[PDB]
């Protein structure tokens, strides 16, 4: 019946401003006694709550981040917006704008559709492929796994197929993980028979839309085999 | 400031069968105690309030009791959308506002031991001055398991990073990476390297190994 | 009755002008018949009087420092002002504005805050943090020291703690001190029996807001001098 | 000019009991003299002015007296805050203003020896082109402690840096420090490194040594 519309520039450095936006459709900021608010949740963790904005004007915020946090409305375009000065790495998180329309109290019945924002790294780098190549010593008597890792690159996500998206069934990834560098790792593998190596050839493709970076990864036997 | 805590932190009943929360106020918060439901990629949907009392458009399957420090939640059949994290919100003294740190509700599926099996790191990451080790538990249940490394009968730890992945939406186990990272002359110097996982569906702590 | 508070560039390269400025609240500069005045205490030192202003408008000056100092009042912005012309490295010293309201004496009785004045020309490096590990050779029957050292960094404090501050009982931390480069070095050690090394985890954590550094260190003893 | 001489350098008595704390001028002053008390970190705030009277919420505990040169303060109960430096200021001609070298008033528990470690140098120090021995004394008292450094059994001075403590306010010791600066070459061109340390609660000096 209301819905809300986050907004944000997602990518922000250490000690700057974070400003989040949400908008209300299908209703006013004027709306019942009700409250409006703000809440995050880290990657991976729980939820935390920011602040929350009275009706009345009445605003409240959590004791321990109000140094930093401030919650403004506009009637004019009818939105409310979070700005945090001084934004440090630490606050990478999904972002959400809450509501509640029944009655008046802390809980939160409207919800948007949050938003994650970092804090860290840089837009620009593309990615590199690291291949992931079985060999007989890693095969245990006919089980192989192969594959393929996504490395310096930002921002995530990265879509990776094989062959052309032509290779699905078998093919299993994983969420990434940020490094300290500021990177992610994004590893694409397919459990196999050993038989399997010499029929096929497996190519890791590699797109990242963010960077304009298309890679082309061919995956062979292990080089480190031969009689040197 | 007022603390609050559920137990327990991870919970595995099988769908069908009657289910229980409890949660637990460090002070009196009378009955002013909410219970939230949220699913992964998902905004956090609230299914009790004030407790005994069911928000709208929520089935008869959730049921809050409780008073002054304690509440409970009962669920009395579990359908498979039930499995998510649930939380307990005070209001007895806020603000601050107060959140349990949350309970997972998992199938009561039969343990069994994972794959473990390990990536030495390769040429392309040594040639940069680092080495990255890779430990794979595949197909296992339940998630819980502790991993370690060993680096000639000794042990690392603190400097390796641990993944667990999603309830498989098949087979209903769980997959864990470890990847530990090591500098280029702690590689060269050691020659065993070790990943050891200690499991339910294990017998006996399990320690697979490459040579340098 | 009156408060006094002590401000000032802080850092300040060599040979320029040191400025401080003592500002007086609770009444008036020339409230009544008496002196004012400002005091220097060099680390780990004792006191310095410097020079001190007469109600009248009679200046005095210590004779070693009278060629660079200069006094000055202003009632327009009811404040006085020190300035000190070519400092050297010997001036880092923290500095108090003071006055003597009962009698008119060359005692001291009011006392401002003071203010810490450093004088190095080091551009503000951000620390280094090196793990001073212990040792197998050297155990004490089977007790052993362990620690950090925070070195080659700009400016004051920088923040160490252990295991993010969980790890507080036999903890040490030294003061830092000025070395011939101008930068400082710093450690803090904790002595724990050398059993409880392979089980409990030991992090220091060094936290250097200005160069917003933020560096956590694992301690275990050196491999090439383990017990194999 | 005007110096002020203060005596002793160091005191320690318990809490409760009286403590006397002289001070002698190169010059006649008559009674012009004020004692201050500084704790560390603290500004100094005056305790006694003209050498008689008592400044403004001085606890009538404190006291002083004396002529001439010759000048005394007379605490009749130590409390537990009040162990901090005193400083002696004359105003008998000035300018110059001259202050007291300073007096530490420290407390039981009585002597006890310290435990001493050497330090050799970290192989990151060793590749940078830098070394430096340590030596460690913790847990004695009082802080007094005579340090020296024998490489080889040749003369060294100038070479050394010291750094002390405050009292523990727990056990009642101090930490030393005493850390030895050299180059990677400068260290390789000798090879057995001690550290010699005399102390009062030791029965004789106590040279320990390592080898590179």
């Amino acid at each position: 019946q209301v819905q809300l519309q986050e907004s944000g520039p997602g990518l922000v450095k250490p000690s700057e401003t974070l400003s989040l936006t949400c908008t209300v459709s299908g209703g006013s900021i004027g709306s019942s006694s009700y409250y409006w608010g703000w809440i995050r949740q880290p990657p991976g963790k729980g939820l935390q709550w920011i602040g929350s904005f009275h009706y009345s004007g009445t605003t409240y915020y959590n004791p321990s981040l109000k140094s930093r946090v401030t919650i403004s409305v506009d009637t004019s375009k009818n939105h409310f917006s979070l700005k945090l000065s001084s934004v440090t790495a630490a606050d990478t998180a999904v972002y959400y704008c809450a509501s509640r329309q029944n009655w008046n109290d802390g809980y939160f019945d409207y919800w948007g559709q949050g938003t994650l924002v970092t804090v860290s790294s840089a837009s620009t780098k593309g990615p590199s492929v690291f291949p992931l190549a079985p060999s007989s010593k890693s095969t245990s008597g006919g089980t192989a796994a192969l594959g393929c890792l996504v490395k310096d690159y930002f921002p995530e996500p990265v879509t990776v197929s094989w062959n052309s998206g032509a290779l699905t069934s078998g093919v299993h990834t994983f969420p990434a993980v940020l490094q300290s560098s500021g990177l992610y790792s994004l590893s694409s593998v397919v459990t196999v028979p050993s038989s399997s190596l010499g029929t096929q050839t497996y190519i890791c493709n590699v797109n990242h839309k963010p960077s304009n970076t298309k890679v082309d990864k061919r995956v062979e036997p292990k080089s480190c085999d031969k009689t040197h | 400031d007022i603390q609050m805590t559920q137990s327990p932190a991870t919970l595995s009943l099988s769908p069908g069968e009657r289910a229980t929360l409890f949660c637990r106020a460090s002070q009196s918060v009378s009955s002013s105690l909410a219970w939230y439901q949220q699913k992964p990629g998902q905004a956090p949907r609230l299914l009790i309030y004030d407790a005994s009392n069911r928000a709208t458009g929520i089935p008869a399957r959730f049921s809050g009791s409780g008073s002054g420090t304690d509440f409970t939640l009962t669920i009395s059949s579990l359908e498979p959308e039930d499995f998510a994290v649930y939380y307990c919100q005070q209001r007895g003294n806020w603000p601050p506002i107060t959140f349990g740190q949350g309970t997972r509700l998992d199938t009561k599926r039969t343990v069994a031991a994972p794959s473990v099996f390990i990536f030495p790191p390769s040429d392309e990451q040594l040639k940069s001055g680092t080495a990255s080790v890779v430990c794979l538990l595949n197909n296992f249940y339940p998630r819980e398991a502790k991993v370690q490394w060993k680096v000639d009968n000794a042990l690392q730890s603190g400097n390796s990073q641990e993944s667990v992945t999603e309830q498989d939406s098949k087979d209903s186990t769980y997959s864990l990476s470890s990847t530990l990272t090591l500098s280029k002359a702690d590689y060269e110097k050691h020659k065993v390297y070790a990943c050891e996982v200690t499991h339910q569906g294990l017998s006996s702590p399990v320690t697979k190994s490459f040579n340098r």
